[PDB]
């Protein structure tokens, strides 16, 4: 299944949260590269792109059919300033809109754990517009879950309308481990 | 522990994929250099050596005389005059 | 374990004569 | 552990605060180890710690155990707000030392607490440290990517250094950047009454400081305007506009007031200075051709001194030109440009329009004229 | 405020116009736009990530009779003297027009046809002043 | 250095110093000591008469000197101290020794040689003889 994916990454001061041993950044760092990994094995002509969710969003990697040069630009990633949520998919629906490969499916799993503050008619709006342009926004929460869990069943919700799969919501209050929870999940679960 | 087993995996995963990176791309640099490097060169001296880095002065065995503002390849060996 | 030091160790002083190596490298190419 | 043991004990034996101890202890438990960073400030600021050595306890045990991975510049500030309330100055620096070389990745944090232990130092005197200190934090401080509190609070220190040596030019100039950086509006209402009037002072004896525009428009004064001290607010307008006719009604009050009484001599002068400066900015370049007699009627000085007064003038650098004294008159051309009003650049518009109507005619008159030649 | 600038098409291409040429450096960027936009200070961080002074050059394609056709910014963020608050944004930079001898010669062969006089005409000298 | 294409001058070099330097009897420094004349001292507390011209200049002011004499000829059988007497009263001085072979081409040489020298200080031209 030829695959364009855009991992979004927020890299907020909630990311001080030491839930997850050793602490959260760590744990996204290693969920990252395991799904980038398992994404990249499954048909290797998929191309993996990069975002990081701060002050002010910005895209780290685009679209490429490699895995090292991602890992190693997210391993300097620190946490800092707040999360913007809809730029951060605005640039990745950009992003997806130039990659190099027109023939992949187009897909976005966002490590989204913080309180998303954002409107939620400008919320669902902009859900239902990437459902319009085809796109597939699979959300990994890990955070604020009584705060942001009805916002991401509405981003799923909406983006499948009916029967589609294509996006996915994945949330995990319990901190054993991200990675493994990444890996025993639907997302990966088809590739 | 954990973080022996963080650091001899994800830190080495990252840093043996850079110098990979590094390693490839200097083949690429030193082949290029290697097809510069063509080898009808023409036999000169170095008469003159002098710095502002190091230049040249060089005396082309064509009976002619050449400054070079950059030395080039050779390794600056002290270049004697 | 007995890599961690020996691993840095040998890391710094493959980077350093590394990026030395590219120095010169395009300080040639520029040459 | 021994801190979640304090944690439990103080949950009731804490100051106040019946269930936060639950939040912040859960949150602890949960090991969040940031989540609690804003609930530490928002609960350390309330009125409940003056005191207490129980602030101090409290940072010693869970801090300690805590301050691994959390905000270095969080932690910096919660510093601060422990060390506020301890009174052992001498162990206060060792104390913040430490907590510098605790925080060493954070170099906007160790801006921060090189700050605080040059206002300690100030505090307790040490005139010759403090200013080293302010040198060394001021050059590696300017080495960072923007502005930011950090910048709001060494201005500070800088402003009070200043004030207390008595350097009021610089004072004036820092305390100035402090306002810009900090927000006026989060200041309470007494701070900003307090540093606008300082501001005042500093700017009224200042050597070199002409330029007391740009204050009656900076919202910071917006503190004076109906308090019982807009007198403040006028004087500075009338230097502005330099009215020295208007300066003497004010003297009503600025008696009152020791240091500006002491330094009468140097406020007569220094109103002259930007009275002889306004005047030439309002006069034409056509007639800038200044008399005697005119700055006699301007600010009160018998025709013997004026002369001495453009000479000072000229030497300061505040105007520029030549004093013919055998017609009794001075050629001024030149002024140090200052910040002005909204009618003071109405006036400028209206000579604008005035000269784009010459500019155009005369562009009509040579075009037309010059039709059948011009290429 | 969102946008999507290729860094890893401007690293390839500035990667191999330095293997054509190697005096050239990447010293900042341009944009085609008439005005400036909220955007223009958030590529102006991403590009300083190639060059500490990278500079803003606007040059605006429709062409103008009075002045060039080329605005330089230099983002500077510094606290106001002024004592407002501060926000990063632009700063005019002096711009002009130069040419190599290799471009003159192009650029002379091109006007060729619709070139002035290199001389100062009476009725020319007229028009100028005009 | 000039351009290799358009020939212009690019950049200006220090001189050349080719063999004819040395040769040339062009070796500003170089002493030794006092003590290894070991006799000779009336000789050269004598040649310590013309140790007044730079010290002072008295000459000037109520006398003149016509640009006060340039040494003595140090007349010598087949060879004694010549060189070396020389040598130490210099070094004494603190001065440089510029010495000179004189053993129309030789003529503009040494003409050149020390029109080169006097810009810069015994010098010490000798070798008249043949
Ligand atoms: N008074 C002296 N004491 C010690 N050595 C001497 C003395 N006179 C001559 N010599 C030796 O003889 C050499 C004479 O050299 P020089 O003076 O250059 O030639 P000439 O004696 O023919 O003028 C010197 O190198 C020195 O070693």
């Amino acid at each position: 299944v030829l695959e364009s994916t855009m991992v979004c990454v927020d890299n907020s001061e909630y990311m001080r949260n030491g839930d997850f041993l050793p602490t959260r950044l760590q744990a996204q760092q290693d969920a990252v590269n395991i799904v980038c990994h398992s994404k990249t094995r499954s048909n290797p002509e998929n191309n993996v792109g990069l975002i990081t969710l701060a002050n002010d969003c910005e895209v780290l990697t685009t679209l490429t059919p490699d895995t090292g040069r991602i890992l190693s630009k997210l391993h300097t990633v620190q946490p800092k300033g707040k999360i913007t949520f809809c730029t951060g998919i605005r640039v990745a629906h950009l992003a997806l809109k130039h990659r190099q490969g027109k023939n992949h499916k187009m897909r976005i799993i966002a490590f989204v754990g913080s309180p998303v503050e954002d409107n939620e008619k400008d919320l669902v709006k902009l859900a239902k517009r990437l459902k319009k342009e085809k796109v597939n926004v699979d959300i990994i929460n890990f955070g604020e879950e009584e705060v942001n869990t009805e916002k991401l069943t509405a981003f799923v919700n909406t983006l499948n309308g009916k029967d589609g799969t294509g996006s996915h919501l994945v949330t995990v209050p319990p901190g054993p481990s991200l990675a493994d929870a990444l890996i025993s999940s639907p997302i990966l679960a088809g590739e | 522990l954990d973080s022996e087993i963080k650091i001899m995996k994800s830190e080495v995963l990252r840093v043996t994929h850079e110098l990979q990176a590094m390693k490839d791309k200097i083949k690429e640099n030193s082949e290029k250099i290697k097809v510069n490097k063509t080898l009808p060169y023409l036999v000169s001296n170095v008469i003159e050596l002098l710095d502002v880095g190091k230049c040249a002065v060089i005396k082309t065995s064509t009976r002619q005389t050449y400054f070079l503002p950059v030395i080039g390849l050779v390794d600056a060996e002290k270049l004697k005059p | 374990h007995k890599e961690i030091d020996g691993r840095l160790k040998e890391l710094r002083e493959q980077l350093k004569e590394l990026t030395k190596q590219y120095e010169k490298s395009e300080n040639d190419l520029k040459a | 552990k021994d801190v979640p043991g304090f944690l439990q004990q103080s949950q009731n034996s804490g100051p106040g605060q019946p269930a936060v101890w639950h939040r912040l202890e859960e949150l602890y438990t949960k090991k969040l180890w940031h989540q609690l960073t804003l609930q530490v400030l928002d609960f350390v600021q309330d009125p409940c710690f003056a005191q207490g050595d129980g602030l101090i306890k409290l940072y010693e045990n869970f801090i300690s155990e805590f301050e691994h991975r959390v905000n270095p510049l969080s932690l910096v500030e919660i510093i601060l707000h422990v060390v506020r309330q301890m009174t052992d100055p001498n162990v206060a620096l060792t104390f913040l030392e430490k907590t510098r070389e605790k925080v060493k990745s954070s170099d906007e944090a160790v801006i921060l607490c090189k700050t605080a232990i040059g206002a300690l130092k100030l505090n307790i005197g040490d005139l010759q440290v403090t200013k080293e200190t302010i040198e060394d934090v001021e050059e590696m401080l300017n080495n960072l990517p923007g502005v930011t509190s950090v910048h709001s609070r060494f201005y500070d220190l800088s402003s009070k250094y200043y004030q207390t040596i008595g350097n009021h030019a610089s004072y004036y100039k820092d305390a100035l950047r402090f306002l810009g950086c900090v927000d006026i509006k989060d200041l309470p209402v007494s701070e900003q009454q307090e540093r606008a009037f300082t501001l005042g002072l500093a700017g009224l004896l200042g050597e070199g400081v002409f330029n007391f525009g740009e204050l009656l428009m900076h919202p910071v004064l917006e503190s004076l305007r109906n308090t019982d001290r807009q007198w403040l607010i006028d004087t500075l307008y009338a230097f502005n506009s330099g009215n020295v006719e208007r300066f003497q009604t004010l003297k009503t009050a600025w008696g009152q007031q020791p240091d500006l009484a002491a330094n009468e001599a140097q406020l007569l002068r220094k109103i002259q200075l930007l009275c002889l400066m306004e005047m030439t900015f309002t006069r034409p370049a056509n007639h800038r051709q200044l008399t005697f007699e005119e700055i006699a009627k301007s600010a009160k000085i018998t025709v013997n001194e004026v002369e001495l007064l453009v000479m000072k003038a000229l030497s300061v650098g505040l105007v520029k030109g030549s004093i013919d004294e055998v017609d009794k008159r001075v050629h001024m051309t030149w002024v140090q440009p200052r910040v002005l009003d909204l009618q003071q650049i109405k006036g400028m518009k209206d000579r604008l329009e005035f000269w784009c109507t010459d500019v155009k005619s005369m562009e009509m008159l040579v075009e037309h004229q010059a039709h059948d030649i011009l290429t | 405020s969102v946008w999507f600038l290729d860094h890893d098409y401007l690293e390839n291409m500035y990667g191999m116009f330095k293997k054509v040429n190697a005096r050239e450096r990447i010293v900042g960027w341009y944009h085609t736009g008439p005005k400036l936009h909220k955007n223009d200070i958030a590529i102006n961080e991403l590009m300083k990530r190639y060059c500490p002074n990278s500079v803003l050059v606007i040059i605006d394609v429709k062409p103008k009779d009075l002045g060039l056709p080329t605005e330089a910014y230099i983002s500077v963020e510094e606290v106001h003297d002024d004592g407002t608050p501060t926000s990063k944004t632009f700063e005019h930079v002096t711009s002009e027009i130069g040419a190599e001898e290799a471009e003159e010669v192009g650029v002379e062969h091109l006007l060729r046809d619709i070139k002035d006089t290199t001389v100062g005409t009476l009725s020319q000298r007229i028009t100028n002043q005009v | 250095a000039l351009d290799m294409t358009t020939l212009t001058i690019m950049r200006y070099l220090p001189r050349e110093v080719d063999p004819l330097v040395y040769n040339m009897s062009h070796e500003d420094p170089g002493n030794v000591s006092y003590s290894e004349i070991g006799g000779l001292s009336e000789q050269i507390r004598e040649l310590r008469e013309v140790i007044e011209l730079p010290l002072t200049n008295p000459e000037l002011f109520q006398r003149v000197g016509i640009i006060p004499p340039k040494g003595c000829l140090l007349y010598g059988p087949p060879g004694t101290g010549k060189t070396l007497l020389a040598r130490a009263v210099a070094s004494q001085l603190d001065c440089n020794f510029l010495k000179v072979v004189s053993s129309g081409e030789s003529a503009r040489l040494i003409r050149e040689m020390f029109n080169y020298a006097r810009d810069h200080c015994i010098i010490f031209m000798d070798e008249i003889d043949a």
